[PDB]
């Protein structure tokens, strides 16, 4: 029941900020991505004892063998962070099926595969915490981001469905729904109540919070700065 | 460790005499925040302070005069406005819609909704006047989102709290004042001891975690919202229901 | 086109003397429902009735914020038509806009009493009138999109409208096994006298924010209300229907 | 009469909700296209509707089947300005006991399939400066349910997609909405404990296909409603 967390997509952006923050808190992190060179660089500045792995979460067995490497080198994974995702803006009319299937398997199906592989370990230990990084556009939608919205709206119902299913096994699943994160904004940042774009470390603090809160599951924590009130 | 997370904060907590408000006071003080424990009960607030420099206050949040008086008592004792404001002051007068009297409606609304408005308004005024940023935390309920039998007045008030806080967050964003709502499920408090045991058993079976929450669980989210770690979170409803009515 | 959908239906509409409430009364009467138009201004209520098989429509005057007026209204309708209204719509609402830092206690209490307490009293009395007669019914409470997201200068208005949602959800849960449906309508900005109180350029900015790019007409709300009133939505209760043009979706 | 310039494409209109949506819109004056994988079943559906209404075979998972269907759709009935996505499959099962193939299956049918459908409808709805789309989701899609994990995921994205598309094409007079029905008497809810469940449900019963159908028609005919999720569950969402 130690402090070991698996952060998929922890080489860049939010997932990288999540790994950075949990390393300062004393967690044993694993930085997972496709580009292993990026994962190593991320887990390199994360202090020491942190490992890096290569995995395409859109693949059924790629994530399988990645978890058996996790279990083998880090041990039981107590915390799962699904921050792996892709985004290519474009109109639905100007979006070929290949890109539509691509984002779906990465942003949605990918998180379903990872959460599934983390089950039998967390189930046998009767303890585990999962946070799936989504978006505000996954719920409220945004123009030119239909495919991304579907993929990010899907794992909201998924995380909740998994929550009611595994809550009796002392396992919690939550969703962080960030808004505009800094990583164009002039006629947009003025709208937001806080008057600025967010930071990856600010989103990361929300992620860690959901993982450490004992009575929170199936909840969608929004980190937007009041954007959802005007979006 | 988080025991220095709120070292520089002055926290005002209404309804700090019992249940959630008391647990909130414990957690905030446990993180270095000097707590201004307020409550309708004079002794309950003082005993809360005793469990925790700290100070106790008495006020009826439902009354406008007592609300602005409370904030003035705080700014006089600590020579500063409270950077953290938590509204845990609330009551319950359950009765069916068909049989709910006018008084049972008026009192719950005044305490839970209007009482929360006055505190939030007076808190913001004290922070804007001194040019001090802050975080306002209103303790709503999961009932405010879906409603509950016998709690028409309670659900209306709690739902009103959310829209209230959402409005405040959008208006006070320019002054660096974050406003958020906490939506807790069923928690082992004196308020929960009011409803019959037979119903408590059914609820526990409905809760995905299969048990009532602890008041410390609610304070855990309040402490986070009061911190700088949620410095980009405003106008957001946080749910602590154990999955109940997700 | 579709009259006689509410042929055998008495419809009580509060705040029917203007805007949405007026359009609702026209639409309901347009589908066959005898409308009991209620409004604080009786002259406005009578004007609505004039713009409309059994008997005729009736105008009622009542302050929905008062518990006695809420009871006497229902009793007077039952006295006029010898039956409780099968359809009840609460369009009685006011605005007293002000920033949070400057909002007085009166600007707060008045909006709450009319929009929140007023709706509660109308809902309660209408429900009691349906239970004591074994009559099925559909209660429709006009909330707002503001009641879901809040709005600048509307601390009192948003809190009231949000309360209506939590109120209707509770009513639907209790009146469910009594054959009474309860739903809330969440309109965006509508071409009503209430929005004529909004500065023209603010309306301009709002218009360019609404995805459809225009203010909806009161008939759009009436369309939703007519649907919730009919048995076409017989399996719809405790539901919030948004008619905003995509605003704050 | 006059020109039937109100054409509706009901995917999954062979049985259940889609068939009911079909039957109801057929009497309201709309001209229909009953679409499903089983051509024999879709043909029988269009038979009791009328001679004006045609049946087509299509699997929404395949992009080309959708493309070829819309091609034959226009070259026989005219431009499509109304759309109904009632094509979807359900498989109850625990996530740990769920095959990846079964995941991709539901995701492509219920979610991706409804995206390809809306995509092809854009062409005909822009060419008529007006359109209305209703995507049939579920009250489980946003709330989730133990055992319906993959289904919740597929139905969940349907809301975010329809809303993002609603904003994207609102200026082209095209409305996109979602119907969120609860427990409805179809081939999908065949082996469900209607007894133990309905004791909680406020209306104390399950919904019929025509009750959901009326909601679909309502959203299609509501001129100032887009990006909205209409819930038809009899008050189930207050307990779920
Ligand atoms: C959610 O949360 C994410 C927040 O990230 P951000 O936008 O701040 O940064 P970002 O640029 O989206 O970074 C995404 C991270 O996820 C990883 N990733 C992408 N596709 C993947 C796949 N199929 N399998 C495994 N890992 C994958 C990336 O690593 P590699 O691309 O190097 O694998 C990258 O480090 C968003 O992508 C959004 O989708
Ligand atoms: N207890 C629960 O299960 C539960 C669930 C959801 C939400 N909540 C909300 O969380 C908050 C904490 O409640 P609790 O469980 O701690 O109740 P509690 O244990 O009874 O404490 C309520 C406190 O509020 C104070 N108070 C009551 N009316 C007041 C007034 N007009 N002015 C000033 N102070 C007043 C009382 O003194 C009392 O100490 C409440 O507002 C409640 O509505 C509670
Ligand atoms: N028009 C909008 O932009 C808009 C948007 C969302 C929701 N709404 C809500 O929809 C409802 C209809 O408003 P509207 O647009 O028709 O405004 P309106 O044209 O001013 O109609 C308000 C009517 O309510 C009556 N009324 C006011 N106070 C009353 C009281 N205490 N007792 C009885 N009757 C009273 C008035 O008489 C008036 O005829 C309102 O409750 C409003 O809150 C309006
Ligand atoms: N019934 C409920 O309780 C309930 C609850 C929530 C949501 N819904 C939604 O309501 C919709 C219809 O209700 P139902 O499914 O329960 O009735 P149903 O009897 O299962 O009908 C489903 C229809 O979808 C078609 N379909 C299935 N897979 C397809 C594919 N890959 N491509 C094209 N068409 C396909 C079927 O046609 P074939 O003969 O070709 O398979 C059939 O006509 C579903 O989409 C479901 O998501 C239903």
């Amino acid at each position: 029941m130690d402090k070991v967390c698996a952060v998929f997509g922890g080489s860049r952006g939010i997932g990288r900020a999540v790994a950075q923050l949990m390393a300062r808190k004393g967690y044993r992190l694993a930085v997972i991505a496709r580009n292993l060179e990026g994962a190593k660089a991320a887990a390199g500045d994360l202090g020491g004892d942190h490992l890096a792995f290569s995995c395409d979460v859109a693949k059924e067995h790629d994530v399988q063998n990645t978890f058996e490497e996790l279990e083998k080198h880090l041990g039981r994974v107590n915390f799962l962070v699904n921050a792996a995702g892709i985004n290519r803006d474009g109109l639905l009319v100007r979006t070929k099926t290949e890109d539509m299937v691509s984002q779906l398997h990465t942003n949605l199906l990918g998180s379903m595969l990872t959460c599934k592989a983390a089950m039998r370990t967390m189930i046998q230990q009767q303890g585990g915490s999962i946070v799936n990084v989504g978006s505000i556009v996954g719920l409220k939608g945004n123009s030119g981001q239909s495919v991304y919205s579907a993929s990010k709206g899907g794992l909201v119902g998924f995380s909740r469905a998994l929550a009611k299913e595994v809550a009796r096994k002392k396992i919690r699943v939550n969703v962080v729904a960030p808004g505009f994160v800094h990583t164009k904004e002039e006629h947009l940042k003025k709208n937001i109540p806080l008057g600025r774009f967010g930071e990856t470390i600010e989103v990361a603090h929300a992620v860690v919070f959901l993982l450490e809160s004992p009575y929170i599951t199936g909840h969608v924590l929004v980190v937007d700065g009041g954007l959802q009130l005007i979006l | 460790q988080l025991q220095n997370r709120l070292r520089s904060a002055l926290a005002l907590v209404t309804g700090a005499g019992s249940g959630i408000g008391r647990a909130v006071s414990v957690r905030l003080a446990g993180e270095g925040a000097t707590v201004a424990a307020c409550d309708l009960d004079r002794a309950a607030a003082q005993e809360t302070v005793r469990l925790l420099n700290h100070a106790a206050f008495q006020a009826d949040v439902s009354e406008a005069r007592a609300a602005r008086c409370l904030l003035e008592q705080v700014q006089a004792c600590f020579s500063r406005p409270p950077s953290v404001v938590v509204s845990c002051a609330g009551i319950t007068q359950d009765e069916f819609l068909l049989h709910m009297s006018e008084d049972d409606w008026d009192k719950v609304i005044a305490v839970n909704l209007k009482g929360t408005f006055l505190v939030t308004q007076a808190a913001a005024q004290a922070l804007v006047s001194n040019g001090c940023r802050g975080s306002i935390i209103n303790i709503s309920s999961i009932v405010g989102k879906v409603g509950n039998v016998g709690q028409t007045n309670y659900a209306a008030s709690k739902a009103g709290v959310i829209g209230l806080t959402q409005t405040a967050a959008r208006e006070l964003g320019r002054h660096g004042i974050r406003c958020n709502s906490v939506l807790p499920g069923f928690i082992a408090t004196p308020m929960t001891q009011k409803v019959p045991q037979k119903v408590v058993d059914k609820i526990t079976e409905m809760i995905p975690m299969g048990h009532l929450g602890d008041p410390e669980d609610v304070a855990d989210v309040v402490a986070f919202l009061a911190s700088e770690d949620s410095g980009y979170i405003t106008g957001t409803s946080v749910e602590v229901t154990g999955g109940l009515f997700m």
